[PDB]
RNA sequence: UAAGUCAGAAUCCAUGCUGGAAAGCAAUGUCUAAGUGUGAUGAUAAACGAAAAAAAAUAAAAAUUAAGUUCGAAAGGUAGAGCGGGGAAGAGCGAAAAAGCUUGACCUUAACUGCUAAUCGUAAUUCCAAAUUAUCAUCUACGUAAAUCUUUUGUAGACGACUUAACAUGGAACGGGUAUUGUAAGCAUGAGAGUAGAAUUUCCUACGAUCUGCUGAGAUUCAGCCCGUCUCCUUAGAUUUAU
RNA sequence: AGGUUAGCAGCCUCUGGUCCAUAGAACAAUGUAGAUAAGGGAAGUCGGCAAAUUGGAUCCGUAACUUCGGGAUAAGGAUUGGCUCUGAGGAUCUCAGAACUGAAGCGGACAAAGGUAAUCCGA
RNA sequence: GAGUAGGAGGGCGUGAUCGUUGCCUAGAAGUAUUGGGCGUGAGCCUAUAUGGAGCAGCGAUUAGUGCAGAUCUUGGUGGUAGUAGCAAAUAUUCAAAUGAGAACUUUGAAGACCGAAGUGGAGAAGGGUUCCAUGAGAACAGCAAUUGUUCAUGGGUUACUCGA
RNA sequence: CACGGGAGACCGAUAGCGAACAAGUACUGCGAAGGAAAGAUGAAAAGAACUUUGAAAAGAGGGCUAAAAGACUUGAAACCGU
């Protein structure tokens, strides 16, 4: 196997992922949930959550969380001086009108 | 102190200790009394808990509150897909009890059953039964069967639950002993042989208005407080540590606690042999009519609108029992015949079914069929299709 | 009733039922690389014929008062002899804990014959069999099957444990179904108590809760609902047992 | 300081300050705190302990007893939103009417008495 | 040929003093011993190892002279046990930077709290340098720390009208 | 009792004055008053040069010295690891 830079668009379902989580912990837990989906998907132990994505998660406060997020998973070469993994994953917030048509897909060239 | 007011004890001791079970599918530790009367019959069968619905029947039972009137009763549907037969097993009677003399395997043992021997089929070279295949000599088999004829008291069929017929996660079949009751050892054997590599249907075994036994595992409730477990009366709500305790673990002497006093612990996941459940219907997964009645005269399948909750659609055949039986939906169950054939009233009662409810259980459903919901809302799906 | 017989209880024992790590037993699937591999040292509440198969009856019989029997029993050698003893394969039979019995390539041995015994010095276990198995060392084989952790399921769960999945009938996301709420936003040359202004004098305009239509709408629906999917992720690593 | 309000109450805000209280995951029993239970209604218990009911404002209506002050929110009965209009009180912000409109709801959070009849003490 | 309370006769072992006989940098005292022995027993002698400066016998003299205990004194240590536990005062999250290391430091971006009866701005009592800046190993800040009310070094408190 | 002298069948760091030592000290108490613990590297600092791995503590090499005796003489028991 070779490991290459990858990117994947996916709707994380916070209604589902965060379901029945104690109130004061919802928002934060939504984040951990995203971060784990990053790991499982890209196989990177270094995940980075874009500011905007965070902002959007929290956009409703802690209790009540947006029920769906459209996210881009970026896998990129770790070009740093101190280098542990060859790669890191950026989680990016994509703005959508209706989540209703979406699938998980390889990000498309536009 | 002679205890102040006398009430019965707080659980049946015959049901203890209360720990979980080893037997996951049913284990019948008795098969019905064997009689020479009838040709060899197959003792029990395996099925899965699908859902419940209710029925409207008419009662012919004389002397009853309900004679000649419509009753509505609760019912459980158990999907009963065909079982496959794999082997034969002879048992010898020894002074230390019964013993397995031998097991005669067929040529055909399908992958899923082989799964039984493995924890994961796909990471294994799937080596099971290979030698039984390449070395297979029909002569020897016949020799073994003759052996069993010679030395054996009891004969049982090794049986195969084919899980591939259902939609559930578990595809790994089930491997049962179903004992064979019939007059002469020899004929038992002949019968057993006739069965090998074939499929047995529930009709082969259970009839309608027949009385049933259901063997299986109670739903697990986990670690249980004493109130939930044995149903103690709760202590005064004013009590300092808490009130969900029993008050007195025991008197001074004896210096220890008896096995009799109730305590915390596991509730749920036990094995129960439940007796005398009535068969209201047995039906073929082929009839799209199978859920309807003489009184209904319209197409109905037992599967409720939107499907049995937490179970699925029932495509296979099934038995429909009066009342409820042990365990959560999807628990496999072993339906065994009554130890002694039941002669009492409820058992003689001929059952006249009028309504079988196909109404959705996911909510409070008022529709018996899609066609109904659609007529009501003026959406024809046959129209959208066209 | 003493022998001998019948009836006979919510009793007793069973049957049924739940446990069943009884440091019990059986049947069956696969594997145990390489040899009926060898060497040394060892342990086993007890090897020196530590010998031995009728069945039943004790007020039976024609008749026998004791396993107070019977069988085996030569040199802990060699060379011959060979009464006799033991048994491959395969084929037979044999199951209460299958312990073995038959046949049988062949392997072996007693009388008898010759050597050899003595200096193990008037005793000091007569150290050798059989069934088991430990340890160390080594020769050949560098393989085979399976499990576990890092995953998965929620029929299970305090944690362990348990049911179940393993490149996809899995997980994700999505489509449809079923269901809950109760008719979303936005429009309306539709209705609306009544007010104000323009307009022309039986109207226009503005404001207006609310009604009505578009709309049984909109929203949500597995995280332990159901059916389905073009798409996305999982094919790697470590560990354990037989070694 | 602003909004609500009788209010320096409560609830929400601006200025200024702060997120400091070891953390992660699971979600059993038992517990600490918080709520809700069909039918009955103290049968529970030494005991209504605890809980529940009541609660603002406007309009009605208001006993015995009495030291004539009181009792007194006695007891009890109603109303409360929104919207569209109408009238009255004043200088060189209160009060009252009418009509229309809703799942007959409207002190919608917050705030906020449960009554009655007797007996004993102490004014 | 018994023996508690009790009494008597002999003996073991420890300081110091007057004598007497001696031993030790060619290794005294002390210490450890599954080395070898001696006493019925107090106790003894030796061997080996360690140790690195004082010791020992015999006759007398003298005694702060022998410990298993007294909820005994002081000191040192266990098991419990990686256990009970670290849960009041609603709350945190993302990226960058710094660093060996960041849930706990700094900037920014979000979300909440105290809600002018404050988690705000200043005083009296009490504290006394805790204030400011730079730096930082251990300890302390009951997790952590690159941070500090902690450590180190330097520097800060001006009055006719304020108060005494 | 104070400053001096000399001495002893005294005591010998849990003993001897409470204090062998920054001891009537640290510390406590509004106060009157209470009041400890704490002595021995070596003949000489010769107190561990230098190499190496570490962010650092430190380890491994290497060295002083009669000996590491290295925060220090001897180094018992309880307790703990191999
Ligand atoms: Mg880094
Ligand atoms: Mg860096
Ligand atoms: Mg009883
Ligand atoms: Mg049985
Ligand atoms: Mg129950
Ligand atoms: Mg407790
Ligand atoms: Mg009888
Ligand atoms: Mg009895
Ligand atoms: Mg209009
Ligand atoms: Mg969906
Ligand atoms: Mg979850
Ligand atoms: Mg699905
Ligand atoms: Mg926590
Ligand atoms: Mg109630
Ligand atoms: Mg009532
Ligand atoms: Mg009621
Ligand atoms: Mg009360
Ligand atoms: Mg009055
Ligand atoms: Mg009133
Ligand atoms: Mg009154
Ligand atoms: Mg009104
Ligand atoms: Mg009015
Ligand atoms: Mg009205
Ligand atoms: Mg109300
Ligand atoms: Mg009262
Ligand atoms: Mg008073
Ligand atoms: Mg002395
Ligand atoms: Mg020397
Ligand atoms: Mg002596
Ligand atoms: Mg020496
Ligand atoms: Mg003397
Ligand atoms: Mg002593
Ligand atoms: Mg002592
Ligand atoms: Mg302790
Ligand atoms: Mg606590
Ligand atoms: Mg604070
Ligand atoms: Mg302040
Ligand atoms: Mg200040
Ligand atoms: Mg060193
Ligand atoms: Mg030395
Ligand atoms: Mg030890």
């Amino acid at each position: 196997v070779k490991q290459e830079e990858k990117s994947i668009d996916t709707t994380v379902n916070l209604h589902k992922q965060c379901h029945k989580i104690s109130f004061k912990k919802k928002a934060p837990r939504a984040i951990r949930e995203i971060v784990a989906i990053a790991k499982k998907t890209m196989g990177t132990d270094d995940v980075r959550i874009d500011t905007e994505l965070n902002k959007f998660i929290w956009s409703n406060g802690i209790r009540n969380i947006p029920r769906r997020v459209r996210v881009r998973l970026c896998k990129r070469k770790n070009e740093e001086e101190g280098a542990q993994s060859q790669f890191y994953t950026l989680v990016q917030h994509l703005q959508v009108d209706s989540y209703h048509g979406l699938l998980t897909e390889k990000t498309k060239a536009e | 102190s002679h205890r102040k007011f006398e009430a019965p004890r707080h659980g049946s001791l015959g049901f203890r200790p209360r720990r979980r079970t080893r037997h996951h599918r049913g284990r019948c530790r008795s098969f019905p009394k064997d009689d020479p009367s009838k040709k060899p019959h197959l003792t029990a069968f395996t099925g899965f808990k699908a859902g419940m619905t209710h029925i409207l029947r008419e009662v012919d039972r004389s002397g009853s509150r309900h004679n000649k009137k419509e009753v509505v009763e609760a019912v459980t549907v158990i999907e009963c897909p065909p079982m496959t037969i794999v082997g034969v097993v002879g048992y010898i009677d020894t002074p230390r009890g019964l013993r397995a003399l031998t097991t005669v395997w067929a040529k055909t043992i399908d992958n899923n059953t082989k799964k039984r021997f493995y924890k994961n089929w796909a990471n294994s070279n799937k080596k099971a039964f290979t030698h039984h295949e390449k070395n297979f000599d029909q002569k020897a088999q016949d020799l073994l069967l003759k052996r069993i004829e010679k030395y054996c008291s009891v004969v049982r069929v090794i049986a195969h639950t084919n899980m591939s017929k259902l939609n559930l996660r578990q595809k790994k079949n089930h491997i049962l002993e179903i004992q064979v009751n019939g007059g002469k050892v020899a004929e038992k054997v002949a019968f057993a042989k006739s069965l090998l590599e074939k499929e047995v249907k529930v009709d082969s075994i259970f009839a309608e208005n027949e009385m049933l036994d259901v063997l299986g595992v109670t739903k697990g409730k986990g670690f249980a407080g004493v109130i939930k477990r044995f149903g103690v009366k709760h202590l005064q709500k004013k009590t300092h540590r808490g009130y969900r305790k029993v008050g007195c673990i025991g008197a001074w002497h004896p210096s220890r606690i008896r096995f009799t006093v109730p305590r915390a612990g596991q509730l749920g996941y036990h094995h129960r042999t439940e007796t005398n459940k009535k068969v209201y219907r047995v039906g073929k997964g082929d009839d799209a009519s199978n859920a309807s009645t003489a009184g209904d005269v319209t197409d109905k399948a037992i599967t409720p609108l939107g499907g049995f909750p937490h179970y699925g659609v029932v495509k296979n055949d099934f038995i429909m029992i009066k009342g409820c039986c042990v365990g959560p939906k999807k628990r496999v169950l072993t339906l065994r015949k009554s130890i002694i054939p039941q002669t009492h009233g409820a058992a003689k009662e001929i059952i006249n079914l009028k309504f079988i409810d196909t109404s959705s259980k996911i909510g409070h459903g008022r529709f018996q069929t899609v066609e109904e919901k659609d007529k009501f809302f003026g959406r024809d799906r046959t129209k959208k299709v066209e």
